[PDB]
């Protein structure tokens, strides 16, 4: 658990910051990019980092910000296209309760995104009540 | 027989503005409406059963979202019992710390907090905003667009904006399909003006997210939220879809905030008989609930609705105050046209300018208004000298600075050549030397050579369809002889990896140094405390053009 | 009364048509756009611009939502070409394409006050051009920094009024342009 | 090769303004100057021996006058030791009563109080002004003049000004000899617009006193005082001659105040190397010392001096604050042109407008500036609609109101026929019915028939040389069928007999009701307390022309 | 003594404001002015009134204001033209010490304006030191 | 150097003259008014306006004070007609009359930037007209609400410089053009 004192990570604990492929903040130089020793696949924020920031946000008195960072940590594992699919699925009149619940299961089982999975189940339940499911318009 | 006095007054620009008489039934009232709910909170077993006179059995998605995530239920009932006048007093009392305030406000209900600020006049509101603003240092945001979605111009104007002081810049498109080009131009120009300047491209949600995924933007701001369920619906989202979208941006290492603003529900048909302030309050709480760090409000694009009615501009400042008080970064509008009068728009601007906010303007037009694709900003390129003069007059840091033509010309040119090299490298419709020089000395698109829109539109879509990411831009720059700019682009990308700039009010200054509410905590405690314009910054603000030496 | 509702609009069978979807009060409760141009003249010109390109024009009235984007989408669903044109009583217009997100489009005209009858003819023409799957030059961008200062309040009010004719679940109605 | 961006900016009006670099040597620096003396006080046997680092042996007339009469020596040393930051905090703290402040401020030395307000930014200064303002209710003052000293026009414009809300109006002459006419016109018109409106005619000291003695003025404001002995001398007075003159006006039952303002010493050659604020502070204290109830300051007519240097406008608000803090009525300038920019002038006005002062403007031009004989006001007749709009936007009482052409025309007419009757009665160069109707629909002298200046100038001087007093005007009105106006003029006369309106900030409202700081004590105590725009006044301010009922 | 609770005199204690002719604020009607029962000679503020206001100003915490009102009460007795004469006499380089001292004696003995007389003597003494007497220019 | 100091100016003998009193730096440290008009051209035109009326013109330089009012007064006391014309190097002008309060006058021109050579000729002729004890139409009122915005700062500077040439107690000096 990091705290305000530990922030900014880039300044206080740069070593705490490692990428998906496991590269250092320093490894991202023009050269390593031109020689491809580092590529787009090495430049994604890790769920670890996001969780260190949620800790700092919590220490800064921002629980909701931390919660958001928590969910974000879970989503770093979800493919770009799948993220867009989920988001669209949550928009008004797009899905059926079943499809949302199905999205939830996938999030939890395939991605271990428990937090996000419950968020989606909650939406599903409320979407029924407030009529924002496919066919409700 | 006509009175010449009234004929002269009838020709006045301000009389061209749209004014209306309050229409309480359709929510066409800025604030303090009689249909607005009385503050109330009823909690059972850690779950709200009543919110502002409304029973949980009647909650809409907004009520549900707010009740469950937007209010600190631990102190909710305690604060509800507190006297609203006493609280409003605490907001402007220079001796009540911001850190003492936040725990109380973040526990208030939408109606409660609105009741509090409504006991205030604009002078007290400003006195409070200087203390409630999350980041200690105030900042500015500019619009960088043009009617032709011309990429060469965008790059140049962006470089100038960055040079004049803007720490956040935003572009958008006349023709959607152009987006990728605008975004890249904006991002390239900005970094040339000042490495660290964050950039955004305002598009339809799904589209903007993908553009951020491809690496052509630094953050996103126009991630909309609304005050009523039916309007949120036509907005094509729910509190949950937006909350999810907010976490998605963060998972890619991108800073973001929501956008709202008084009058949108009215503009979209369903105000549900509530005042613009109450409904905006719900948006502010929707934002807090989602875990989003900041919010762009203060009417923004619907500024014409609250300004048409009594106390409209006072309501705009009040919503900015609700935002900051709720411990959220606030990009305080002052980015949209609402009047033909210079006097009138100046008054509206000073409400945030004087006390200072995270972003005094969330869209000061860095190009003349004829090129502003958000249908006009409350300030534009032609007001630059006046803005620096007001800064000098009142010794107020407006976030900008006087600049030399020679410097502007240089930076604008370097930004045109840089983008030219980017376009050549990525094999995009070429940027000719004519376009480069044109962009170097232009004031707007009128000064720019006509481009092959149909051709650009093609390659623009290709960047999307073939998922061409920002690395292609970094390499094009490097091989184009712009090692420095490529590195800078790289450094901005490294910021996304660390997550520091995802915190409240964060911007990047100096040498890749994040400046947020976390490491730049506002510590206002009355005169001679908190942020004060001084030192070299003051010297910078003082040296405006035309200042002659009497000797 | 130049518009007559003739039963629920059905999906188009041939790709040589463009649907014009208008708000629930278009030609009814409201008869002119934000700056006085009669609805009849507007539709006529849009129709003209479409046919002028060799494409058929089919007009329907949407009720599920008064929002111009959704009105257009309800329309592009029934369009044999997938291209439609949404128009609110106050004038706001959009060129939509079946398959695009609701709040996305091919071309948008965000400042109703600036549209002229020539503009409406141009819109119908480009729509018909998109139906023929061509890549027409976009209709020139119209932008007036003072548009909102002068008409936003009116715009909101007209929209407030048209929205009163919104009916949830009520599918589009094809119209007979008298 | 020039940048079209800077060519566009170069054409801007703001760039026609006069700007200069600080010149510390000649006091060409607004405030916080290095040459300014450090606060100090040394009292021996009840008499100051040292004032702000200066020994009594070196006191000039100002030091002497200030030291002997301007400082409450009983608490002087006590307050001197208090922390200036702490004091500045008390000024803006909504919870420190004005009544608790005054005893401390009126005990400070010029340098001390200047040091205090200098720790404040303009938002803090406004927050303090709303509390320090002597009269609880804010008011306004207008200029009523024209380039031809045409009396018919003045009476008409005066009646309108009074109708629009001005509680004090002032006129002056292009050609001195005209004075008696202007003064009478002003007095007559004002009473027709609203009985109770106080009137003055700004002339050379001795001349103005006689005009008051003859009964053609209600009060006097331009009774000047200066910050340095040399400049005061060129002003043709000393602290004693002006103190004497102050008591002379009072002995005739006439209300009065002094006039000063930052930059005058510089404008007149001897700033003695001090900052404009320090010198202005001396004037404020001279005013206090003399026993004068109020002061017209905030640079006033020399606005172009402090405005040309850094923090000039902030200094202007500072002096207004020093004035009110010293328990003096403040007519806060906003009456003189200093910029070609509407943005810039609006910012300057909002400093006093927003918080409100005894007289937000001590000279809002009630006629188009081409007719303003004070070389132009910061606002004029053509800004009336904008002023009412900003009142509506911010829910701020600016002291004025929207009016109907029909009413204005009627009032302007009744004022022209009234004066016509007066001129006929006193047997002065006649006012033709053409002039009457002309004045009824004019916007300025351009719409007025040319008068025989040489003939009026004669009869004007005759009124003086033959000591023709205001009773002649009262009778002419009565015999002219204007019994109403005649009694009104008599009622004004009654006020001088009772002396109520001689008190701090006094004006006459409603049915000859004095409204001063004595019976209308400002009781600001934060939000929901003190003066608040509301009730019928709010409705009055809300109803501006163009407010369409949304139906 | 007159208190702030007694202000406005016109409202609280009208009878306190009467002329030396026992005339009241009400006798000042157009009628009595047209019939001359009331003249410019009946319309001057009396030293009594001014002293009532000085009391009120003192009670309002404004001693300088009351002092000014006291001097004014003394000057109500000095002729208009004499007032003008004195004022001018006090302006820069107008008089000699003797003339000022002479004005002072006149004020004190002829008008019994004790306070104003001292004010002038004070000026005279300082005018010498600061050089603002005739011939000092 | 069109001006030469010819000893302390003496009181006027006949009422057929009008005195032109100019600041201590007029024609010296400063040679043009606030808007560039050469002092020589101004003086020449004022003199012309004077004589064109049949009156003699006598030019003097005041030192006791740089204030235009007092400069004019120093002059009206030596004027055989009692009328004088004060002019500061920056241009400000005033028509004074012996016996009038220092800060009073017959005609004043408070906005130097608006004065043209034609105006200065008008000044001189009305002065000569006043010396003949006539009642001339006052010179048309010139007023520019932007005059101060553009020139007050400059005005103050110029005056600050001319005031450096003020000498207490030093009586006026007769001038030769
Ligand atoms: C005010 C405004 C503007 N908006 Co919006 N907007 C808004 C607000 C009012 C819209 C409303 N539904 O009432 C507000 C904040 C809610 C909004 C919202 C959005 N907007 C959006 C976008 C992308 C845009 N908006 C602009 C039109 C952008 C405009 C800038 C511009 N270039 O004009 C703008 C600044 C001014 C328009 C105006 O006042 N015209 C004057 C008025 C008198 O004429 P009018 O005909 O009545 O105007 C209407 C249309 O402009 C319409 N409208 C506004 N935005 C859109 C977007 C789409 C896709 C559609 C179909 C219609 C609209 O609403 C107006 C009032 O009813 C845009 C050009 C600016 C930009 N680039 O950000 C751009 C369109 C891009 C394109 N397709 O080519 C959003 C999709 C953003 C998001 N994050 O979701 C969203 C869509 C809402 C919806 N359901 O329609
Ligand atoms: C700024 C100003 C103005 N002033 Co004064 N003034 C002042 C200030 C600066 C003057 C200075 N001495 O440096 C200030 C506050 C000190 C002042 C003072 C007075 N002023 C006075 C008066 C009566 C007038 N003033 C105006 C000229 C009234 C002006 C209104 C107008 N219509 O012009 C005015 C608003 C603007 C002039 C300006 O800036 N022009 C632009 C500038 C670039 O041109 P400039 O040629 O250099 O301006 C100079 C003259 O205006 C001159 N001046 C100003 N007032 C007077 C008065 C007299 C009698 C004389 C001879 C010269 C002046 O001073 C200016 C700078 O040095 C006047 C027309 C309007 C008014 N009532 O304010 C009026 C003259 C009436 C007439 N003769 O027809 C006082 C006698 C008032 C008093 N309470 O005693 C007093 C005289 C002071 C003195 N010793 O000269
Ligand atoms: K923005
Ligand atoms: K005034
Ligand atoms: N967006
Ligand atoms: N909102
Ligand atoms: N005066
Ligand atoms: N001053």
């Amino acid at each position: 658990s990091a705290r305000v004192s530990d922030y900014p990570l880039a300044n206080k604990h740069p070593e705490w910051v490692k990428t998906a492929t496991n590269k250092t903040l320093d490894d991202f130089t023009l050269e390593n990019v031109l020689s491809n020793k580092v590529t787009a696949q090495d430049m994604r924020i890790t769920p670890e980092t996001l969780r260190l920031q949620a800790s700092i946000a919590k220490d800064a008195g921002r629980d909701r910000l931390a919660m958001n960072f928590e969910r974000a940590a879970e989503l770093t594992a979800v493919p770009d296209d799948r993220i867009l699919e989920i988001y669209n699925a949550l928009r008004p009149y797009r899905s059926t309760k079943e499809e949302l619940l199905a999205i939830a299961d996938d999030l939890e089982s395939r991605y271990q995104a428990k937090i996000c999975a419950a968020f989606v189940r909650e939406a599903a339940t409320l979407y029924v009540e407030r009529k924002k499911l496919k066919g409700d318009d | 027989m006509r009175s010449k006095r009234f004929e002269a007054l009838a020709k006045r620009p301000v009389n061209q503005d749209g004014f209306v008489k309050e229409w309480i039934e359709e929510g066409f009232i800025a604030m303090e409406s009689p249909n607005d709910p009385k503050p109330s909170i009823k909690i059972v077993n850690g779950a709200v059963t009543e919110l502002d006179g409304k029973p949980v059995s009647d909650f809409d998605l907004i009520d549900h979202f707010i009740a469950r995530y937007g209010i600190n239920l631990n102190r909710a009932e305690e604060v509800m019992a507190m006297d609203s006048v006493k609280l409003a007093n605490m907001l402007c009392d220079p001796n009540v710390k911001r850190s003492e305030i936040v725990p109380l406000t973040t526990a208030m209900t939408p109606a409660k907090i609105v009741e509090v600020v409504s006991h205030m006049n604009v002078v007290e509101m400003m006195m409070a905003m200087q203390k409630m603003r999350a980041r200690r240092t105030p900042s500015q945001q500019a619009h960088v667009t043009n009617v032709k979605d011309n990429p060469v111009q965008i790059a140049a104007d962006a470089a100038e904006g960055a040079w004049r002081g803007f720490d956040e810049q935003e572009t958008t498109v006349a023709v959607a399909r152009y987006a990728p080009f605008n975004a890249i131009a904006l991002l390239v120009g900005s970094q040339v003006g000042r490495p660290g300047v964050l950039t955004q491209c305002s598009l339809e949600e799904a589209t903007e997210l993908k553009l951020g995924m491809l690496g052509h933007t630094c953050y996103a701001e126009t991630i909309s939220v609304y005050g009523t369920e039916p309007v949120f619906t036509d907005g094509d989202d729910t509190p949950w879809s937006k909350g999810f979208l907010a976490s998605s941006y963060a998972s890619r290492g991108l800073k973001m905030r929501f956008t709202s603003g008084s009058g949108s529900e009215v503009q979209m048909g369903y105000a549900e008989g509530k005042s613009m302030l109450y409904l905006e309050a719900r948006c502010i709480y929707i934002t807090k609930a989602a875990g989003v760090q900041g919010l762009q409000n203060g009417s923004v694009s619907c500024i014409g609705v609250p300004s048409a009615v009594p106390s409209g501009i006072r309501a705009v400042l009040a919503e900015n105050l609700i935002c900051s008080s709720l411990d959220l970064e606030c990009a305080s509008s002052n980015d949209q046209t609402f009047t033909h009068s210079d006097m009138r728009r100046t008054a509206r601007l000073l409400m945030q300018f004087l006390p200072g906010t995270d972003f005094i303007s969330s869209g000061y037009s860095a190009v003349p208004n004829y090129d502003n694709m958000f249908a006009g900003s409350n300030e534009d390129a032609e007001d630059f000298d006046d803005y620096n003069v007001i800064q000098r007059d009142l010794k107020v840091d407006g976030g900008l600075r006087p600049v030399r033509e020679e410097d502007v010309i240089a930076i604008r040119n370097k930004a045109a050549r840089a983008l030219q090299a980017v376009f050549a490298g990525m094999g995009l419709p070429p940027i000719t030397d004519e376009e480069v020089e044109a962009a170097t000395y232009a004031h707007g698109s009128k000064d720019m050579p006509e481009r092959n829109i149909v051709e650009d539109i093609k390659f623009a879509q290709e960047i999307i369809n073939k998922n061409r990411n920002g690395l292609e831009v970094v390499k094009a720059l490097a091989q184009g002889g712009f090692t420095d700019v490529a590195q800078d682009m790289l450094n901005i990308q490294k910021a996304k990896l660390t997550g520091d700039y995802l915190h409240t009010s964060a911007i990047i200054v100096g040498d890749g140094q994040v400046l947020s509410a976390v490491n730049d905590v506002n510590d206002y405690a009355g005169p001679a405390t908190g942020y004060r314009l001084q030192g070299e910054r003051w010297e910078e603000i003082k040296n405006i053009p035309g200042a002659l030496d009497p000797n | 009364g130049f518009l007559t509702e003739v039963g629920e609009a059905r999906q188009g069978t041939q790709q040589d048509e463009v649907i014009i979807a208008v708000g629930p009060a278009f030609g009814l409760a409201q008869t002119v756009n934000i700056v006085g141009i009669p609805h009849k003249s507007i539709l006529r010109e849009v129709i003209a611009g479409i046919e002028e390109e060799g494409i058929k024009a089919r007009v329907i009235r949407c009720f599920k939502s008064s929002d111009v984007a959704f009105v257009a989408v309800e329309g592009n669903r029934l369009s044999g070409s997938g291209i439609s044109i949404g128009i609110q009583s106050k004038g706001t217009t959009v060129i939509h394409q079946q398959g695009l997100p609701p709040l996305s489009n091919l071309e948008l005209f965000p400042q109703a006050p600036l549209l002229t009858l020539e503009t409406y003819r141009q819109i119908g023409k480009n729509a018909a051009r998109y139906a023929k799957r061509e890549s027409p030059q976009p209709v020139p961008t119209l932008n007036d920094q003072m548009a909102r200062p002068k008409y936003q309040a009116k715009s909101a009010i007209l929209h407030i009024k048209e929205t009163k004719y919104v009916v949830t679940g009520k599918n589009p109605q094809e119209l007979r342009v008298a």
